[PDB]
RNA sequence: AGCUAGUUGGUGGGGUAAUGGCCCACCAAGGCGACGACGGGUAGCCGGUCUGAGAGGAUGGCCGGCCACAGGGGCACUGAGACACGGGCCCCACUCCUACGGGAGGCAGCAGUUAGGAAUCUUCCGCAAUGGGCGCAAGCCUGACGGAGCGACGCCGCUUGGAGGAAGAAGCCCUUCGGGGUGUAAACUCCUGAACCCGGGACGAAACCCCCGACGAGGGGACUGACGGUACCGGGGUAAUAGCGCCGGCCAACUCCGUGCCAGCAGCCGCGGUAAUACGGAGGGCGCGAGCGUUACCCGGAUUCACUGGGCGUAAAGGGCGUGUAGGCGGCCUGGGGCGUCCCAUGUGAAAGACCACGGCUCAACCGUGGGGGAGCGUGGGAUACGCUCAGGCUAGACGGUGGGAGAGGGUGGUGGAAUUCCCGGAGUAGCGGUGAAAUGCGCAGAUACCGGGAGGAACGCCGAUGGCGAAGGCAGCCACCUGGUCCACCCGUGACGCUGAGGCGCGAAAGCGUGGGGAGCAAACCGGAUUAGAUACCCGGGUAGUCCACGCCCUAAACGAUGCGCGCUAGGUCUCUGGGUCUCCUGGGGGCCGAAGCUAACGCGUUAAGCGCGCCGCCUGGGGAGUACGGCCGCAAGGC
RNA sequence: UUCCCGGGCCUUGUACACACCGCCCGUCACGCCAUGGGAGCGGGCUCUACCCGAAGUCGCCGGGAGCCUACGGGCAGGCGCCGAGGGUAGGGCCCGUGACUGGGGCGAAGUCGUAACAAGGUAGCUGUACCGGAAGGUGCGGCUGGA
RNA sequence: AAAAAUGUUCA
RNA sequence: AGGGGAUUGAAAAUCCCCG
RNA sequence: CGGGAGAAGGGGUGCUCCCUGGGGUGAUGAGCCCCGGGGAGCCGCAGUGAACAGGCUCUGGCGACUGUUUACCAAAAACACA
């Protein structure tokens, strides 16, 4: 392009979309859980990823991860949604902060506990 | 039909050198051989003089190349491995006396043309002037 | 994508502190817009802040400056100043009070409540200092301010100890069963001593006020501390919190067990299917540490919107081609102006922040003082190479003249022969046809094959090429008329008149469409016959629109060299079409091949560039979604842009 | 040595490479998500017009009525223009939602056939046109990225 | 100048 | 539909057997 | 694309007085008629003050349309029509 050229048009800039619209780019958005089913694993893999549905606050609905064994979401639990995509599974583009509102942390975890929201048990 | 007679005179420089050839004659312009005069005043090329093909008269330029070498490509390093106009007529580039540029580190030059003639990268810079920074060669 | 009635201007008024359609009469029709008017959306602006090597990109929270607003809307009054947050009037919404007859309120002041949200504090002390209002002053007010409180939210300082101590407890983990690791780590021994305890205790505060002089200048006297009995100094003085993330690669840190494409992990690549350094626990290790992680957002890396700093022959990207408007760009020489450009001086560029020193709190974080830099913009003086401009001149660019050339360049009118099909006539008989093989089909109602006569349509064999013409699409029998472009020669004329080209206008294969005409051959669809598992196909026999012409639409394409146009520069060899010459050769125009230098990711390109350069246009920015949807414009429709 | 099967080297084409026992297309079925059209239904922003029209400023008047006077005059009150908003009407722009309907994306091992890559087993592709379950077939014309 | 279709998933 | 045997590298699919 | 259009939805209309622009015949000046325009002001419930004088819109079916028809029950989606 020339000089002239880039005078009259000009370059123009991109602008990108938000990976996750969490409303009010917010850190976390509330909600609750709609339904807790549990879908299938994508290309390459096999298994039952549990994954829930949610009303968020934002009237909007949408599908969200659960981490770590076991849990306890049920049709009508309240939950904070944290916005991370399961690359696996299409869709699902938020998890669940685990150990928040209803969600409960994980029973036993002793390793990475920050993150499951485990409390530091004791060793006597 | 030749926008830019300048960058023409440095092509046709820059191509003759780039096969190795006595002479070059580019088209007769006063402004023309000031770029000239600097080109020699600081030993890029042997010298030129005026001619005349026919009632049209131009410029032989004389390159200036190295000594020969050892080896595969005992092609010749030559005098000016780089020669590029800066302020082209699409867009004209001037500088202030503080914006003259510092060519290859200094072992390069920078002719350009100021309201006080036609200096280089250190006269002008020395005249402490400035003007539409023509080109540069090293 | 067009907008506009106070709309643009005018004379005279009205209005104001004042200019002005700010307003009102009367008059004139103007005013703005692709240099983006008008309209929709979104938004307080700057100083600065964040990132970047920079250019840039993003941003405008604290503090400083400008503007705007005080539940929503309008209006004035008072006044130096307001259309005035804690003044007034009215309308509206909302909440409240009530003796149900009427009235009241306006936290976007400080603090606090509720709602919302992922989330953001004490209904604190004090006017002692600074600053502000009134007063002669004493002094009154001051949720401004000065301090304190709450939250690892941030920055900075600091502690959980220091020196010894085994060829090395225990426990726990590995183990080739010897041993190895945690590990000087611990215990243990010495010394220091955060915390806590007692004692002393601020700077910030000198003015206003009182006396002398004059109530001035100068000198002397006195009061005042929220924070606070806190900082800080001195004495005594106890070993006195550690956590989080990670360890397949990128990326620093590995072994055992469990689990068995389960459970689960996961930034991208990926891991788990019974020996997992990737899941979960453990021993160990790496990282940072009163923090460590996670999610979100900005800059970077990203030369990934490319001015610095990129591209389009095959990777995404040249417009189907042309003509040309605006615009962008412009040969050579001489002189005048001096707008761009450049230099000097001067004004400006608040403070804060940013950078350099130096000092103040034990350091630092904060903070003070001094210095140094700032683009931009104004004014004054000056320079004239380059761009601009006016003026005078030139002939290398461009255009013209006289004279000739080649060509399927285009349009109209006419014309020739070969072949196919049908019609009539003759002659003749058992099949012809078609195929891989067949069948359908045609034929004793006389076909095929052969001859003669005739009608009509469409295409033009040999020449013909690896050629020629055209801007592209495209153009082929022959002839004449009408007409375009292009090439050479002669140095005759003009004198930069040029290149490009948004928009615009024109042309634009085939298929398709409209009105009318024509119709042999071929032929989507269609119908039969075969093939096949099926055969809505390939093969066979039939067959309509269409293919043709006139006039008018549609406007697409592998509209391709998949290569925009113009000009300049950079080895040759070869064959070929065409032009000129004191013609084994020289020189001009075009088409092919091979290839210098050089270019390219490679393939290849290579004076017919994709080489080295300049001007201008067009266009690209991962794949799918999709050349789709919507809107607009065009079309009769199919559809197109 | 034609033909079936297998094997050598040279060559050509290639979209294959746990390599033709390869690869791969589109319809169909099932599941999840966004999204177009849609009789419409709901709300937000705005424009135009006329009807009512507060407060208030300004302009008249202040008459046969009131109040004050130092007789000039002032106030009250009357009328008008402007006017927030309110009403009625007809437009414009955007958002939501809607029976049903259209395609599109993605999802370990479902159905049907074989279009494409080797003359891909009728070169392929492509604009158009008709047609068919589906890929696709064919007609005209074009290109080589085919021979 | 060729009768002949296809061959589950991850490794 | 799950589980078990055969079968696989492990499945899918396919064959036999259960309240 | 003519049209949907009288779309819808509104406002004005009487009387008196003042100034003023062009027309026709005169004659170029005056009466005489002909179309306007601008200001004030008066009266009533009401000014096309009586009589003549459209209600409108959205949305389906059928038939293109103006037409024609069963004189005396059918005027149509029937007949006709380019
Ligand atoms: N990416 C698929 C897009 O849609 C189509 O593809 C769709 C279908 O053709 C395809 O269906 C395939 C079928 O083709 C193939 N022969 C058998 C296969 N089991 C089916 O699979 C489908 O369904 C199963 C569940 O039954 C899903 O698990 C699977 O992910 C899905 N692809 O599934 C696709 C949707 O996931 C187009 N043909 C394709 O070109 C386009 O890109
Ligand atoms: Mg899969
Ligand atoms: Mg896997
Ligand atoms: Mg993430
Ligand atoms: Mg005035
Ligand atoms: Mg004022
Ligand atoms: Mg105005
Ligand atoms: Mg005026
Ligand atoms: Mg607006
Ligand atoms: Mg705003
Ligand atoms: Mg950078
Ligand atoms: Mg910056
Ligand atoms: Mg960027
Ligand atoms: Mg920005
Ligand atoms: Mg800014
Ligand atoms: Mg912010
Ligand atoms: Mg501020
Ligand atoms: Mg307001
Ligand atoms: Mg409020
Ligand atoms: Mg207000
Ligand atoms: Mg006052
Ligand atoms: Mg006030
Ligand atoms: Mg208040
Ligand atoms: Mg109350
Ligand atoms: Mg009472
Ligand atoms: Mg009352
Ligand atoms: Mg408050
Ligand atoms: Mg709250
Ligand atoms: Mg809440
Ligand atoms: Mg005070
Ligand atoms: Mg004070
Ligand atoms: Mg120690
Ligand atoms: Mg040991
Ligand atoms: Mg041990
Ligand atoms: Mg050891
Ligand atoms: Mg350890
Ligand atoms: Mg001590
Ligand atoms: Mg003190
Ligand atoms: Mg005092
Ligand atoms: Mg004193
Ligand atoms: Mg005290
Ligand atoms: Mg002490
Ligand atoms: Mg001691
Ligand atoms: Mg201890
Ligand atoms: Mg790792
Ligand atoms: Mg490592
Ligand atoms: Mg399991
Ligand atoms: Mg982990
Ligand atoms: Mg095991
Ligand atoms: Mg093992
Ligand atoms: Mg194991
Ligand atoms: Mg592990
Ligand atoms: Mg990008
Ligand atoms: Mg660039
Ligand atoms: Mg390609
Ligand atoms: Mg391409
Ligand atoms: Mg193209
Ligand atoms: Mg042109
Ligand atoms: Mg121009
Ligand atoms: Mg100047
Ligand atoms: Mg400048
Ligand atoms: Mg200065
Ligand atoms: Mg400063
Ligand atoms: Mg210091
Ligand atoms: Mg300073
Ligand atoms: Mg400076
Ligand atoms: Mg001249
Ligand atoms: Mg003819
Ligand atoms: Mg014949
Ligand atoms: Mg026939
Ligand atoms: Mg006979
Ligand atoms: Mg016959
Ligand atoms: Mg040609
Ligand atoms: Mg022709
Ligand atoms: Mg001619
Ligand atoms: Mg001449
Ligand atoms: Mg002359
Ligand atoms: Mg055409
Ligand atoms: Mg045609
Ligand atoms: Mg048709
Ligand atoms: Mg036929
Ligand atoms: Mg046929
Ligand atoms: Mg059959
Ligand atoms: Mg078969
Ligand atoms: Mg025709
Ligand atoms: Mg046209
Ligand atoms: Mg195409
Ligand atoms: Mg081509
Ligand atoms: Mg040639
Ligand atoms: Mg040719
Ligand atoms: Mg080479
Ligand atoms: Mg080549
Ligand atoms: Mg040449
Ligand atoms: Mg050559
Ligand atoms: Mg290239
Ligand atoms: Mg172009
Ligand atoms: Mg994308
Ligand atoms: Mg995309
Ligand atoms: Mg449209
Ligand atoms: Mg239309
Ligand atoms: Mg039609
Ligand atoms: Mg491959
Ligand atoms: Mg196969
Ligand atoms: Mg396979
Ligand atoms: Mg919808
Ligand atoms: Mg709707
Ligand atoms: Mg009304
Ligand atoms: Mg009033
Ligand atoms: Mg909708
Ligand atoms: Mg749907
Ligand atoms: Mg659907
Ligand atoms: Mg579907
Ligand atoms: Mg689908
Ligand atoms: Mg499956
Ligand atoms: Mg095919
Ligand atoms: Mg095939
Ligand atoms: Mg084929
Ligand atoms: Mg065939
Ligand atoms: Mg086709
Ligand atoms: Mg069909
Ligand atoms: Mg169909
Ligand atoms: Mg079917
Ligand atoms: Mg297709
Ligand atoms: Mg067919
Ligand atoms: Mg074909
Ligand atoms: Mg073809
Ligand atoms: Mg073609
Ligand atoms: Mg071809
Ligand atoms: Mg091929
Ligand atoms: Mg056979
Ligand atoms: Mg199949
Ligand atoms: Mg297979
Ligand atoms: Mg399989
Ligand atoms: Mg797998
Ligand atoms: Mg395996
Ligand atoms: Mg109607
Ligand atoms: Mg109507
Ligand atoms: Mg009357
Ligand atoms: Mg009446
Ligand atoms: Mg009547
Ligand atoms: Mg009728
Ligand atoms: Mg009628
Ligand atoms: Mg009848
Ligand atoms: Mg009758
Ligand atoms: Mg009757
Ligand atoms: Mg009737
Ligand atoms: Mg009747």
């Amino acid at each position: 392009p020339t000089i002239n050229q880039l005078v009259r048009k000009g370059r123009e800039k991109v602008r990108k979309k938000s990976k996750v619209p969490a409303l009010k780019g917010a850190p976390f958005r509330r909600g609750v859980c709609t339904v807790v089913r549990t879908v299938t694993p994508k290309k390459p893999n096999s298994a039952l990823r549990k994954v829930a549905k949610v009303r968020l606050t934002s009237g909007y609905e949408v599908t969200a991860y659960i981490p770590g064994e076991g849990h306890n979401l049920q049709e009508h639990s309240v939950v904070l949604i944290r916005g991370g995509r399961v690359k696996d599974l299409p869709g699902v583009r938020y998890h669940i902060v685990r150990g928040v509102y209803d969600a409960a942390g994980v029973k036993d975890r002793k390793k990475s506990r920050s993150k499951y929201g485990t409390k530091k048990p004791k060793e006597a | 039909m030749l926008t830019d007679p300048i960058a023409d005179m440095l092509t046709r420089i820059r191509n003759a050198t780039r096969v190795y050839k006595e002479s070059t004659d580019v088209p007769a312009s006063r402004f023309k051989e000031e770029i000239l005069r600097i080109l020699a005043r600081e030993g890029f090329i042997k010298g030129y003089e005026r001619v005349d093909v026919d009632g049209k008269p131009y410029l032989r330029v004389y390159l200036k190349y190295g000594p020969r070498r050892q080896g595969p490509d005992p092609r010749p390093e030559q005098v000016i491995h780089h020669i590029r106009r800066i302020s082209k007529p699409g867009r004209r580039v001037y500088v202030g006396v503080k914006e003259i540029p510092r060519v290859r580190r200094g072992l390069g030059i920078a002719i350009l043309s100021t309201s006080k003639g036609v200096l280089t990268d250190r006269e002008a810079r020395k005249l402490g002037v400035g003007g539409e920074l023509i080109c540069e060669v090293w």
